[PDB]
RNA sequence: GCGGGGUGGAGCAGCCUGGUAGCUCGUCGGGCUCAUAACCCGAAGGUCGUCGGUUCAAAUCCGGCCCCCGCAACCA
RNA sequence: UGCCUGGCGGCCGUAGCGCGGUGGUCCCACCUGACCCCAUGCCGAACUCAGAAGUGAAACGCCGUAGCGCCGAUGGUAGUGUGGGGUCUCCCCAUGCGAGAGUAGGGAACUGCCAGGCAU
RNA sequence: CUCCUAAAGAGUAACGGAGGAGCACGAAGGUUGGCUAAUCCUGGUCGGACAUCAGGAGGUUAGUGCAAUGGCAUAAGCCAGCUUGACUGCGAGCGUGACGGCGCGAGCAGGUGCGAAAGCAGGUCAUAGUGAUCCGGUGGUUCUGAAUGGAAGGGCCAUCG
RNA sequence: CUUACCAACCCGAUGCAAACUGCGAAUACCGGAGAAUGUUAUCACGGGAGACACACGGCGGGUGCUAACGUCCGUCGUGA
RNA sequence: CGUCGUAGUCCGGAUUGGAGUCUGCAACUCGACUCCAUGAAGUCGGAAUCGCUAGUAAUCGUGGAUCAGAAUGCCACGGUG
């Protein structure tokens, strides 16, 4: 019938690129599905949001047999 | 559909979770015929400490060598084995076999040697 | 817009409880759950009772 | 385990020439014998299913499965997940001991037997034939009746062609109009 | 009057018409009507053209259309004002770029393919051209 | 521009609350009558305006197109 | 040291699929038996146990093969940052960046740890 | 709330283009173990285009309590066993908002479930399912109690309209 | 039985898409390092505001008729 | 006297298949009858309606005309009643 309605934008999106120092906790990603997956010291929160389990640098690199996206920390 | 790929799916789940972990596992391969026992480093590329019923150092001692008493056999070889190498706790990686029978008679004879897991 | 919220009440002499909804036209049966007394800090078991 | 004993020593040279196999293990075998049962019906009562499931249960031995709808469709009326009808699978000598059981006794009961068809085959090298009629059991009596339900047997075999298929079963002397 | 019989949207963004065009060649017949010009093409453009080089070689041959009108343009009605949501759909255009083949057509002499054309070409509001099938 | 409607031949239900099509008349066969009406007994006829979707399932719910009757078109 | 097999990895199609061939001392697989441990919403099929008569058919491994997938330049083209211009719905010039597709071609993976067998 | 417009970080308007929500669930939650679709072909009692059975093809074209999007094979999909972590107190550190707020969260203490164990569990694949404050109700409460002892009332905690 | 015609799937060839993607830039943005340059140009706290009617031009778009000195956003410039 | 024991039955006989007999030049359309086999509907009949007063109704057989053959019709006869 008629349209006009739409949602609040969810600020989703990277927070943290690559070679990024973060603090243990800190927020990588936001993200609906795991378009990136979690890697070394990276937890992976209920709304899949991926948070640093350790201080350090961040990291991308695509891994597996599926070539999927993964997010690690280098420990430093 | 084998049934060698449909273990290595059943394997996998774990596997990937001690590798997050990044702890040592105890990894255990069955045959209908013999029975093997291997200690991976935690980066899952070294073998630390190995055992089986196809080391003839093992072998000779026992009637059959695909039996529940010859897993217990390789169970407490592979923890004497490790003790002295200086590896005191492991994960015990059943890889897809359930935990019953064989398997399970080759953990706790590890977890009577001495192999806290 | 059914369902009705209830209390869990401790089976303990503490007044402690829960709340949560249930539909009672399904369930009729009481609920009875295990939950932790945080008065007495032991998990008792918890009776429906009415909000 | 009569044609099971007849089998190892019997067909399998006489095979085993009729085709030229290299190994024992080319030869066809036979791994499992199960009995459908679909009710469709049952959806109206349901204490007629459990009787019928009775019947399949005396025709070999075995406790039936009870077979649930994969699907709604309507074309037939039934919602997914109802008890529409029992199965069972019948492996090792209770797969013999049933399988002459039919051989021997099934087949010379059928009312105006003509003879089981040569077509019937999966295309692989499986057979499959249904029996109307279930008083052509002994186990079955007349005095017990409710209903005339039938029934399907199919046979699944190793084989890889239906000539190998044919040749196997034809083997154990099976009628072949 | 060609038209998608049916479509995931029944309204377009107006977009642009940038860029050059695919399908430069003759492919399926042996002579093509190539536009050198850039706009729009309306369904009755294409059906006028159609029935001009139809008629000229007296229903011979082969004729390919090689444009679809896929994209609808709305338009608001007479003594309305703006907003109020968009316009209705009133016809389809295909976008056409410089270099897209329109037509092509076989198993005429190419004398009477030139005239065929030039009959359709004067029913479309692009400037187009005659070319003939080459080896690639 | 907004509301309601389209279903045996005619006039109306059912739709709201998804599964099961009702009524009165008419029509058709048989009776009563010397004969017709009235009246008595029995029977047939709708796949629900269409297309499209939701659903296991659509007259029924939701979109579009045809149609049908309504209400509104105000201040210059 | 070489060959061969098993396990765990790296890597994630140049590594896959097909087609052809091939392997059983060991290994592996099928296999044998099943009262019992255990198991089937029925079935020792699977899972599990006890075994070693048979077989490499299947599966798996290996070898070959360009049928397909996959990889893939060079050049050109599209686009585009900045500056300028035109006939300005679209382009052009200077300069920087520069695809996608396609073409030549490549290509029948590579590799680590441990273990066993065999030759040495 | 979801997608597009939105110009490859975030955000971004219109009486712009399309759809949804005002819930549900003590299992549809937790854990352990297992499992892998759609569709089609062939054969087969009633049985039919479509029921259950068997085989092959196929490879997720399926499924996910519901819109869309992003996810999902280690399955987040399906089944069974045992269960109540749909725990209490906290919380490094971040995300997002003018603010009120909203969101994610390892780890710590107490107590608990499942598992042989490593471990996992502070609801559900994720993102909608909602309403500030005042006033008042109900339960609790080593708080207060207008001379004093009580009480009323108030506070604090839990919760309701 | 053969028969104005329509025709799924598959195969070959050819296009189209804001709400298609087995591809994929230039830019922009985030972080790190390094010089030179810039009257700290940056951040925090405090005192005082004003402003919340914008306009046109370029570029990228929605809307409209790729109509409007139209309208609504993004970004830059100028006017203000 | 025996049997059947309330059932679509040892009720009912339709229909159909096969094999025949006779008349008749000739049983295909289109005869009657026999044997074997099969075994429809039908379980007492809506609205309505018919006959019959005594050897009558009801029921049971028998004969004749027409006629080569072809009666459940017609015309007659008696039994029970």
């Amino acid at each position: 019938t008629r349209n006009g309605r739409d949602s609040e934008a969810k600020r989703l999106g990277v927070k943290r690129f690559g070679g990024e120092s973060v603090l243990a906790g800190s927020i990588i990603v936001r993200q609906r599905g795991t378009k990136f997956h979690a890697g070394a010291n990276v937890g992976c929160g209920r709304d899949h949001t991926l948070f640093a389990k350790a201080d350090g640098k961040v990291k991308f690199e695509v891994k597996g047999p599926k070539n999927r996206k993964f997010i690690s920390i280098e420990a430093e | 559909m084998d049934k060698k790929s449909a273990r290595i799916r059943r394997a996998t789940r774990a596997r990937r979770k001690l590798q997050e972990l990044g702890a040592t596992r105890l990894v255990v391969h069955r045959t209908p015929r013999h029975i093997y026992a291997q200690v991976i480093a935690p980066n899952g590329s070294e073998v630390l400490v190995a055992a089986s019923t196809v080391e003839k150092a093992i072998a000779e001692q026992l009637k059959y060598t695909g039996n529940k008493d010859a897993a217990a056999a390789v169970g407490k070889a592979v923890a004497e084995r490790a003790l002295e190498k200086g590896i005191k706790d492991v994960s015990f990686d059943r890889s897809g076999f359930q935990y019953h029978g064989r398997v399970q008679a080759l953990a706790d004879a590890a977890r009577e040697a001495g192999l806290q897991f | 817009g059914i369902r009705e919220k209830i209390k869990l009440v401790s089976s303990a002499g503490t007044g402690h409880f829960y709340t949560t909804t249930k539909n009672k036209r399904t369930k009729p049966e009481k609920l009875e759950l295990k939950k932790f007394d945080p008065v007495v800090r032991q998990h008792v078991i918890y009776k429906e009772a009415k909000i | 385990a009569k044609l099971h004993d007849y089998y190892k020593d019997e067909v399998v040279k006489k095979l085993m020439t009729e085709f030229n196999y290299n190994s024992v293990m080319q030869v066809p075998r036979v791994e499992k014998i199960t009995l459908n049962m679909g009710v469709g019906e049952a959806i109206a009562d349901k204490k007629l299913l459990d009787n019928a499931a009775a019947d399949l249960a005396a025709i070999s031995g075995q406790k039936p499965l009870i077979t649930k709808a994969r699907k709604s469709v309507a074309g037939f009326k039934i919602r997914q997940g109802y008890p529409i009808g029992c199965k069972v699978t019948l492996r090792g000598e209770r797969m013999w001991e049933f399988f002459e059981r039919l051989i021997t006794i099934a087949v010379p009961r059928i009312r105006d037997f003509r003879g089981l068809s040569a077509k019937s085959f999966d295309g692989r090298g499986n057979y499959s034939m249904g029996v109307r009629e279930q008083i052509i059991f002994p186990e079955i009596d007349y005095d017990k009746v409710d209903r005339v339900r039938g029934l399907d047997i199919t046979i699944t075999t190793t084989a890889k062609s239906d000539e190998e298929g044919r040749a196997l079963l034809a083997a154990f002397d099976f009628p072949f109009r | 009057m060609l038209q998608p019989k049916r479509t995931k949207f029944r309204k377009m963004h107006k977009g642009r018409n940038r860029g050059l065009a695919q399908g430069t060649d003759v492919s399926f017949g042996s002579f093509g009507l190539k536009a050198v010009g850039r706009g729009r093409l309306t369904a009755r453009q294409i059906e006028a053209a159609r029935r001009a080089m139809t008629r000229a070689v007296k229903r011979q041959g082969k004729i390919w259309i090689r444009v679809f009108p896929d994209k609808p343009i709305t338009e608001k009605p007479l003594a309305v004002r703006m907003g109020k949501g968009k316009g209705n759909v009133e016809y389809w255009v295909a976008l056409i770029q410089p270099g897209k083949v329109l037509y092509e057509m076989d198993g005429v002499p190419e004398e009477l393919a030139r005239e065929a054309f030039k009959l359709a070409a004067a029913k479309l509001p692009i400037k187009t051209t005659f070319v003939t099938k080459t080896v690639m």
